[PDB]
Formats: C-alpha cells, structure tokens, sequence
C-alpha cells in the first residue's frame, strides 16, 4: 500500500508538472509567434508595420506572463534590434524645447519594460548589459546634443522643463554628462554675452531655474556674474532700489 | 532578432521532450501500482 501511496502522490506530482509544462509550451509557442510576427512586420516587405504602441504591448505581454524568457535571454539585444529603430523614428521629429512632454510617458513605460531591475536606481554607464541605458544614449541623446548647441540659456525655461520632466526617467549617468560638459560651458558663454546694463531680462529669471538640478555646480559661474554686476553697480547710486530687487 | 528567436525555438521543443519524459514516467508508475494493487487484493482476500 505504501508503494501504491507513494507512487499515487508521485503520479499527481507528474500531472502537476505535466499541466504546468504544457501551459508554458502553449505560452512559448505564442512567444515564438510574437517574435516571428515582429521580425516580419519590421521588414519593409510587410505592409503592416509594427506600431510603437503595439511593440510596447508585445513587451508588456512578454514581461508579465512569459517573464522567464527575458531573464534567460539577451533582453538588451532584443531591445537593440526591435525597440531602437522604432524609437529613432518616433523621436525623429521631436523638438524637446517645443514639446518637452512628448515621449516622456512612452520612455517611462519603456523604462519599466527595458531597464533591468537591479539598475533603475543606479542609472550607471552600462552600455554593455542594460537595454535602457544604451537606448537613451544611442536614440535619445543625439537629438539632445544638437539642440543644446542651438539652445540659448536666456530662454532657459524650455530646457529646464525638458530636463526636469526627464530627470526621473533618464539614466543618472547621462544627466551628469549633459550638465557638466554641455550645459555648463554654454551658461558661462551666455553670461559672457549678457550685459547687465543693457539687457532687459534679469539674470535670475534664467539662472535660478537651474538651482534644483545643478545646485553646487553653479558656484564657478557666480564669479563672472558678480564681476559683470560689479561693472553695472559702478554707475548705480544707493537711491536706486532696483539693484536690491535684482 | 534572430539571437533571442534561436533560444525560443530550442527551448520550446526541449520543454516538449521534458513533458514527453514526464508523460512516459507517468505511464510506467501507473503500471507499477497495478501489479502492487493485485497483491493488495490477494492479501486482503486471504486475510479474511
């Protein structure tokens, strides 16, 4: 009887593992069909191109039910092949200074779908093994580089609103590169062009929005500002309260 | 796309092979009980 009892529970154990494996077989058959559907639709040969909203749905379905497939496979490489060409086209006409919010929700949606669970807090320079860090670096960063060269720091507001709306979304390592290497020399350069005695737009109106994002980093720039304002105060008289206001 | 697509093809057939193995073991374990079940009934009938 104990032999029959042990085998019976073991037989039920085989059914609980036959039923489970069969479910994944039906699931992975869909997984293969979805990847083959994607590969077909991404070709110019297919008159039904894969829309970016549908590609998110595919990645959502693969992550939620089919999760084990992402953990074992090269989730980076799958994103590089599929997500990166489509994201390039979606941002191709994007002007971050005119519409700072375009693509914020989508990339945040993609952040949940592509950034590896260990790495969302770090945001480090993983161009080797993260699907999102190299996404923002290869797709999103080229458009930003061009615009910063064109951007005028006196009109900082579209650029401040852009960086603040994306600060929670983009990798931290990308942010530091933008602030130190691209934004900071231009902010200095704009101060070099700004003249306190002839410019009608007060410097605080366009430097102070950078106080949250940059904080301590703005300290070297205050000396040129103080020096030009020193030149402005040369003709100022204490009865003129406008210096106190500025 | 083919890098992930390769692994998905192989894994699906492998799970079927694992399913097939479990299916065959289910049949063999069923057979083992039958020969034991006969001995139970034979012992029970003789016990009365």
């Amino acid at each position: 009887r104990d032999m029959v009892v042990n085998l019976f529970h073991e037989l039920e154990k085989m059914t609980e593992v036959l039923d489970h494996e069969e479910r994944v077989i039906s699931n992975l058959s869909k997984v293969l069909e979805m990847v083959e559907e994607c590969e077909r639709r991404m070709q110019p040969d297919c008159s039904n191109p894969l829309t970016l909203d549908e590609c998110a749905r595919i990645f959502e379905t693969l992550q939620d039910k089919y999760y084990e497939e992402y953990r074992m496979s090269d989730r980076v490489d799958l994103a590089v092949a599929i997500v990166y060409p489509l994201m390039k086209e979606y941002f191709k006409e994007w002007d971050p200074l005119k519409d700072c919010t375009y693509g914020t929700e989508i990339i945040s949606k993609w952040k949940s779908l592509l950034e590896n669970d260990q790495l969302l807090s770090h945001g480090g320079q993983d161009l080797s093994a993260d699907a999102f860090h190299r996404l923002i670096w290869e797709v999103w960063m080229p458009f930003v580089r061009n615009i910063v060269t064109q951007w005028q720091p006196r009109n900082c507001d579209p650029m401040v609103d852009f960086l603040d709306s994306w600060v929670h979304i983009i990798p931290v390592w990308i942010l530091d590169n933008i602030l130190d290497q691209l934004i900071f020399p231009k902010l200095q350069k704009e101060v070099e062009n700004w003249n306190p005695l002839t410019d009608t737009v007060p410097i605080h109106s366009w430097i102070h929005p950078w106080l949250p994002l940059m904080q301590a980093r703005l300290e070297p720039l205050y000396s040129p500002i103080r020096s030009k304002l020193s030149s402005a105060l040369q003709k100022w008289h204490p009865s003129d309260s406008s210096a106190k206001l500025i | 796309i083919d890098l992930v697509k390769k692994q998905l093809k192989d894994r699906l057939d492998s799970m079927k092979e694992l399913h097939k193995t479990n299916r065959q073991q289910h049949e063999k374990h069923l057979q083992s009980r039958v020969d034991s079940t006969r001995a139970i009934e034979r012992l029970e009938g003789s016990s009365g």
